[PDB]
């Protein structure tokens, strides 16, 4: 799901910093 | 675009013209009893139809 | 029409020129950016942060800072006479698309 | 090798119904994005609303003014695109285009849902309310 | 069986009536019926016939369209309604049962209609009868 | 598309047809070139002439 | 003493209609196709011969006992240049049969050899684990 | 009817011609037993109770084969027949028209003037997006 | 092959996992001895009245068995014994209820029961379920 | 209440009446007998 | 509501075969578990064997004097039971009950595989041998 | 019948030539009607026997096969490599004729009459 | 062990008397049409 792929990328590029 | 493959159908509805053999198909009442018709050959296939 | 672009702007044929596109949702979002002469379908010229469409000129390119966003026609040419848009979020996180107002580019 | 062919459009009164088709050619149009978009008289383009995939349901999202109103539909076994509205209103009246639709996003510096943009287009079908 | 009717009488031109049959023992939504109208010092004429599943309805083309029949196997009744009354309608109205038992409709396999099978009467109800007139 | 012909009845006459069959109410006239001379004017008219 | 309109079809009903609306008739079509002083009896056997072979073509195909199936051999727009949608809602099977009627033998070749052919020394060589 | 293909003029009818009676007059059966009618009659031309004196013979050739020949004496009683016209044979020749004939397989072109048989060509093919699932 | 004809629904498919009793097997193991060649050790040594009747014998068993297999063949029930469908069953067919069908019934009464309402259960299996569930199938592989 | 479901069984012990025609079988050479007919099926001494 | 008719009892030889049915009704019987009971003449009740559901995957267990030569079966399309017997003695006879079977466990004194109970009984078949 | 000389690991890449040709070969008879066909009914018998014979043992559609029937050494002992990579097929039929019914029913009654009791 | 697998389509043959049909090359003989089949496209 497009929509949910954004989402995840954008936490994880929050929390591997 | 999307590749395509061929698909198989069965009891399509297509003709051609051909020429076959059709068959005698005649009344069956009344041909017994001395009757020898020899159009009905004594009622030749004796269907009576029930033309739809 | 939260993107803004400007309504007209002239180039001298050969010249560089760069249209562009102005809303908060930019400060977000990337843009893309579509060619349209009267009569005929869009073109997308560029989107993304660096991406330009194969079979599309190298004089186009787009770029972003802040809240704005621009294309710029490097060496305009008579082909380039035409309506400029850009297209991006309605708003910052939006499921939803906009496109500005739309910059005509005469070439002079 | 692309091709949008859109269809449908006439001159209807104001608060009647109309339905809009799109064949398409050229693409995947089973898994691809597609959205509608429209050229008012004498302004620019507008965008209308979208239709997703399979991964999200085939989901669709609409703009304010038509939400409610347009239902945007596909049929993917003849690849074709549609858009029903209903209930016109003068500004409903434009040019309307149906547009392959891409989506983008940026790893570093992207913010959800990243965006949607137009790669293929078609020539587009006249709406008159 | 017990064979009756109900709501004869005598109306005026443009009215509307409905008779009522009541059959009493065999089962009734396995029959279709029928309806005759012998005129006074006449022969007779046939009216109308309903299925067993009150599916198929066929009438006369003198009383085409003017007149309604219907069924109802639960309270095993019957039913002749009548619009548009002329005075030549003024005859003896009965109720009749068909002779032999009919089936369920056929559905020929060559093509997609089915078939209802109708032949004629043995059990006349003795019937009433309606005058139309001034 | 019927399942079996109509009514045929293979009477044998020259120079008219006896027991036949016939069409709505017009009468129709069909040959094979319909101006060549030398053919055959097949005429189907559409009441009968009863015969003793 | 009888009669009632048409239920369900008719033999040959659909042999007017759409591909669309014909693909759900083929049942009709393929019950009465064997049923039905000498020559009688040799009406019955080509009328049995001609089944076999029929038969016998989808059972080499992969595609015995089903009405309908598909392969994975790849259409080929040369043998085609109408659109899709034109095929699934303009096009009737009569006129179509004459359209492709010179490619046939191409089909069949490429339907045995190509694929059910293939997908059996495929198959058979995925034991062993 | 035999007019509207060319003008409004000259239309006719004339009796029949050529060879012995056998195909000059009229034939028909009539309940095992053979007619030969004369038909002379029946043909005046025309502008923009009828008694036909019938002959019967016993030895009768076979339709259209030349060779055997059936045969049949009538039973007891005298013969009547009632029947129907519901059509004629005529050729062409002010333009003139004639009964010929000398094959009733016209007769049964008139018959069988609507008729048409096809065999079903039940397996065909056409392409789609879907595909055998392969392992 | 009819050795439980007296026996009960509820209990002859009991015995029918024998293949219908060896069904089909016995005509195999016939037509491998019908098909004896002294027919062609003698050319039949004329055409006679037996050989007439022989002829006008095999084609009924050549048609008879193929309408059994198409049947069996269009109802997505091919070579089984046993298959369901997706077909309701509509009580307007038959109002006895359930135990009365399998524990207390024969089988050749129960034809006389439905052979009224047969055909209507032959087309409402093909329109109903196989012409249906193929399209529904192809739709599946459009993905 | 369970929807019930239509389920085909191949193998039903059922019969009607019905006509047909038949074939001999003789249990057994010059072929020139009136009724034996040696032109025929030979039969089998299985007990059916 | 509940209803179970026992049937297919009679007289056979010693050495023998022979085959109950039991129609059940009133509940489900599909996820039921059932068991046989006979009684011999001017004798008990005695547990013949049990035929368990789904989870169990239609697992039996039978009693000692009759294990190999008796099967238990089901089919639960028109829910009947089944008692297929082999080889029959003369202790074999006796009445035959079909009857449902409940299961009970209790956590805190229980022991694995707790007890079953026979809530509902036929009326039973006569078998003579 | 070009494999005939073949191994039977190596015939088995014919086998599809030796199936279709099976029946009515290449058509003969080209619609000389113009001037008496069981022989033509037979040859359906002899192809409608197996179909239906592979239908019973699940195996319609199908060249190739497995199954669940283990095999029974009495028939022959014969070992694998003894046979596959070493015999054409003219001569493993002539060690298995004898037993050739009896496997008919064991692939009837443990295949397919097996399977339809775990169907359920 | 060994687990016995069918094969079906093996090449291998009896010897069989049986029926064969003509089949003559192509007026009014009698071995033209009505004794055989006409006329022969090829032997391979
Ligand atoms: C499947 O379909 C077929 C039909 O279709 C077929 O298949 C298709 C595929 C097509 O191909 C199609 O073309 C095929 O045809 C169905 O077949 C039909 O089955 C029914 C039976 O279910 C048949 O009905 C019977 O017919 C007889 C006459 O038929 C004869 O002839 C035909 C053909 O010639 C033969 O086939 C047939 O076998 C017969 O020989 C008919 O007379 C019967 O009716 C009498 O008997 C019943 C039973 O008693 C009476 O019903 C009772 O009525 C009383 C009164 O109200 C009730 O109280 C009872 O509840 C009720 N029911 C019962 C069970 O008792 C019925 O009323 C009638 O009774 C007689 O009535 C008269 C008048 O009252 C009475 O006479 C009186 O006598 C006294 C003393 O003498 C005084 O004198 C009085 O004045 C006098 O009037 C008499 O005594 C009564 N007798 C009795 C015994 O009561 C019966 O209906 C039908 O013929 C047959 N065929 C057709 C074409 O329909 C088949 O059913 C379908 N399958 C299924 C499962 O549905
Ligand atoms: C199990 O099988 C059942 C039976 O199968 C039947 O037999 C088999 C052997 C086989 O042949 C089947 O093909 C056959 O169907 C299935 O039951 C059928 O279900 C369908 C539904 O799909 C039913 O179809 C409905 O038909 C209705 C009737 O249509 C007839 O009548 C119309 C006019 O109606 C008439 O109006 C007058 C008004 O005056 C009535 O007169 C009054 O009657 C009173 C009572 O006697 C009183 O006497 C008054 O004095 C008198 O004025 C008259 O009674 C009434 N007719 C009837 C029969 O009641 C005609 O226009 C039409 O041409 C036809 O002649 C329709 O009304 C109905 O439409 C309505 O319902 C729809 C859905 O409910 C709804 O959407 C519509 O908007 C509309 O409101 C249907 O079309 C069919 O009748 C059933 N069969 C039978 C025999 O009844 C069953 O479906 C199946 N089980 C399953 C699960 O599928
Ligand atoms: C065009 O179509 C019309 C009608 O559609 C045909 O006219 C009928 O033709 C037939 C064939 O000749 C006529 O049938 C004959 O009727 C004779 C009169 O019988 C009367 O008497 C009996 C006594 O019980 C009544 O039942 C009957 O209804 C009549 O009232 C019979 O005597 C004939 O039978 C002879 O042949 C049998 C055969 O074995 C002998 O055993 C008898 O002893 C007897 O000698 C015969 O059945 C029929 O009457 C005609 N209908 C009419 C005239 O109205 C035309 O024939 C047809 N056109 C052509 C060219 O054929
Ligand atoms: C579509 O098919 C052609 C091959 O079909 C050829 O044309 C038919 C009309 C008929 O004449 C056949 O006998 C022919 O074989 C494919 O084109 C071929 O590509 C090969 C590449 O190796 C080349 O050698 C051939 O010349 C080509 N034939 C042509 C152009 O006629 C083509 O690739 C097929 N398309 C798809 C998408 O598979
Ligand atoms: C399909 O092929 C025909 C010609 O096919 C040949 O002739 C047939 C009688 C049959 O024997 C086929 O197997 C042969 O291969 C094409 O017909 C041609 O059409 C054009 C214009 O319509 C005409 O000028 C030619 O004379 C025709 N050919 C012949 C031999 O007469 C037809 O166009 C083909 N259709 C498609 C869609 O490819
Ligand atoms: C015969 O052709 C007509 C059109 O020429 C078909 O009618 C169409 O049917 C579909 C199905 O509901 C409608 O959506 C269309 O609107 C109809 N066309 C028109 C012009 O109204 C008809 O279905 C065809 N016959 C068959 C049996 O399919
Ligand atoms: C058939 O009838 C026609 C006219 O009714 C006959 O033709 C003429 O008959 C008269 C009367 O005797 C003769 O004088 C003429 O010579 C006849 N011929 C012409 C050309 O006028 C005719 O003879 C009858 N018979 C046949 C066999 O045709
Ligand atoms: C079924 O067996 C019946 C004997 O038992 C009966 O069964 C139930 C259904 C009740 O009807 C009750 O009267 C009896 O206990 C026979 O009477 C009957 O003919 C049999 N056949 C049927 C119902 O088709
Ligand atoms: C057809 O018949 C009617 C009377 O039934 C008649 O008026 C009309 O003239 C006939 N047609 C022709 C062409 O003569
Ligand atoms: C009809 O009239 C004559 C005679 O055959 C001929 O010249 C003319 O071409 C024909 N017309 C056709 C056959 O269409
Ligand atoms: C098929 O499509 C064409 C478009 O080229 C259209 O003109 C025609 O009406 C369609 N056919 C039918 C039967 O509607
Ligand atoms: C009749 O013929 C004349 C001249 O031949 C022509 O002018 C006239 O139009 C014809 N009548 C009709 C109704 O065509
Ligand atoms: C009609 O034709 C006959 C010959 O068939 C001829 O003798 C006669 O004079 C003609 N009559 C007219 C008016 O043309
Ligand atoms: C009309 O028919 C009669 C019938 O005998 C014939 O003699 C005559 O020649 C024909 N022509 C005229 C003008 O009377
Ligand atoms: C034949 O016609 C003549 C005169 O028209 C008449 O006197 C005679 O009664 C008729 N005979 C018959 C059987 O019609
Ligand atoms: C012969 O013509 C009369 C004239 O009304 C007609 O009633 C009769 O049905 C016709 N004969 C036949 C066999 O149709
Ligand atoms: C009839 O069948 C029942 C059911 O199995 C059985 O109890 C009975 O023994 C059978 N009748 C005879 C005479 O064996
Ligand atoms: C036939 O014999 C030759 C030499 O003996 C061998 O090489 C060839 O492979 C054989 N054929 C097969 C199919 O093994
Ligand atoms: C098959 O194996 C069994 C042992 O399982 C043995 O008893 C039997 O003899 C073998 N079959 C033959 C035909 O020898
Ligand atoms: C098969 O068994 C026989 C007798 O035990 C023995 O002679 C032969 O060598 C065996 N063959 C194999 C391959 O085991
Ligand atoms: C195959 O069998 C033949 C038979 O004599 C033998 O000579 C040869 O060595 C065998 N080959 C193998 C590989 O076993
Ligand atoms: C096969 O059976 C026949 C007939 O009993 C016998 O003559 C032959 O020796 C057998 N074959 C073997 C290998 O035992």
């Amino acid at each position: 799901n497009w929509f949910d792929i954004t989402n995840v990328l954008w936490w994880i590029k929050a929390v591997i910093q | 675009a999307e590749q395509l493959w061929v698909t198989v159908y069965y009891g399509v509805p297509v003709w051609k013209e051909a020429t076959t053999t059709l068959f005698c198909a005649s009344d069956a009442r009344a041909y017994d009893t001395e009757v020898h018709n020899v159009w009905a050959t004594h009622a030749c296939v004796p269907t009576d139809p029930n033309p739809q | 029409y939260e993107l803004t672009q400007e309504t007209g702007v002239s180039v001298a044929l050969g010249r560089t020129v760069t249209i562009t596109c102005r809303g908060d949702s930019l400060r977000s979002h990337y843009a893309s950016w579509y060619q349209k002469k009267p009569g005929q379908a869009p073109i997308l010229l560029f989107y993304g942060k660096n991406n330009r469409p194969s079979g599309v000129p190298d004089r186009f390119s787009g770029s972003a800072s802040g809240n704005r966003a621009s294309l710029t026609i490097s060496g305009a040419q008579a082909e380039d006479d035409a309506e400029y848009y850009c297209s991006s979020r309605d708003k910052s996180g939006s499921r939803l698309s906009v496109f500005g107002g739309g910059t005509k580019l005469t070439v002079l | 090798e692309v091709q949008l062919v859109e269809s449908g459009g006439g001159l209807v009164k104001p608060g009647g119904s109309l339905r809009l088709s799109c064949s398409a050619s050229g693409f995947d149009f089973d898994n691809a994005w597609m959205t509608w978009v429209r050229q008012p008289p004498g302004k620019g383009l507008e965008w209308v609303g979208r239709i997703t995939g399979p991964g999200e349901g085939w989901s669709v999202d609409y703009a304010a003014p038509v939400e409610g109103r347009f239902t945007i539909s596909r049929l993917n076994s003849i690849n074709f695109l549609y858009l029903e509205m209903n209930n016109l209103r003068m500004e409903d009246s434009g040019l309307y285009f149906c547009a392959r639709t891409g989506k983008y996003y940026d790893f570093w510096s992207g913010y959800p849902p990243g965006e949607e943009y137009f790669q293929d287009w078609g020539r587009g079908t006249l709406v008159t309310v | 069986v017990q064979l009756v009717e109900s709501g004869g009488g005598v109306v005026q031109p443009g009215k509307s009536v409905r008779l009522s049959c009541v059959v009493s023992d065999f089962p009734f939504s396995k029959y279709p019926m029928y309806w005759v109208r012998q005129a006074p010092g006449k022969g007779l004429e046939w009216v109308a016939a309903i299925s067993g599943d009150a599916w198929h309805v066929v009438y006369s083309n003198s009383v085409q369209g003017r007149f309604l029949v219907s069924r109802d196997n639960v309270k095993n009744t019957l039913y002749l309604e009548m619009n548009s009354l002329k005075i030549e309608d003024t005859a003896v109205y009965r109720c009749a049962r068909m002779f032999q038992e009919s089936g369920p409709p056929r559905l020929d396999r060559w093509s997609g209609r089915n078939y209802y099978y109708y032949s004629g009467m043995d059990v006349w109800g003795q019937g009433t009868t309606v005058t139309v007139s001034s | 598309t019927v399942q079996c012909t109509h009514g045929i009845r293979p009477v044998v006459s020259t120079q008219l047809l006896l027991n036949g069959s016939l069409a709505e109410e017009e009468v129709v006239i069909r040959s094979a070139n319909f101006t060549d001379n030398a053919k055959i004017i097949i005429v189907q008219l559409n009441k009968s002439v009863e015969i003793n | 003493a009888v009669g009632i309109g048409a239920v369900f079809l008719g033999f040959l009903g659909a042999a007017g209609s759409t591909m669309g609306a014909a693909s759900m008739t083929l049942t009709v079509q393929a019950r009465l196709l064997l049923s039905g002083g000498i020559k009688q009896l040799q009406a019955r056997v080509l009328a049995v011969e001609r089944y076999l072979k029929d038969q016998q073509l989808l059972g080499i195909w992969g595609c015995s006992g089903k009405l309908i199936c598909t392969t994975a051999v790849p259409w080929n727009t040369s043998w085609s240049n109408k659109s899709y949608n034109q095929i699934w809602n303009n096009m009737t099977w009569m006129e179509w049969e004459r359209e492709i009627d010179n490619y046939t033998s191409l089909i069949y070749t490429l339907i045995e050899d190509s694929q059910n052919q293939q997908e059996k020394n495929e198959q058979e060589l995925l034991e062993l684990d | 009817k035999l007019k509207e293909q060319f003008g409004n003029k000259t239309i006719v009818f004339n009796h029949s011609s050529g060879g012995d009676p056998e195909i000059v007059m009229h034939s028909f059966n009539c309940g095992g037993e053979f007619f030969y009618c004369n038909s002379t009659q029946l043909f005046n031309s025309t502008w923009n109770t009828i008694v036909l004196p019938c002959r019967i013979k016993q030895i009768v050739n076979m339709w259209q084969e030349v060779g055997k020949a059936m045969y049949a004496p009538p039973i007891k009683g005298q013969i009547r027949c009632s029947s129907n016209i519901t059509g004629l044979i005529l050729i062409r020749d002010t333009e003139i028209f004639r009964p010929g004939g000398g094959d009733m397989r016209d007769n049964w072109r008139s018959e069988l003037y609507k008729y048409k048989v096809v065999k079903i060509e039940p397996l065909g093919i056409a392409p789609t997006k879907a595909k055998r699932r392969v392992v």
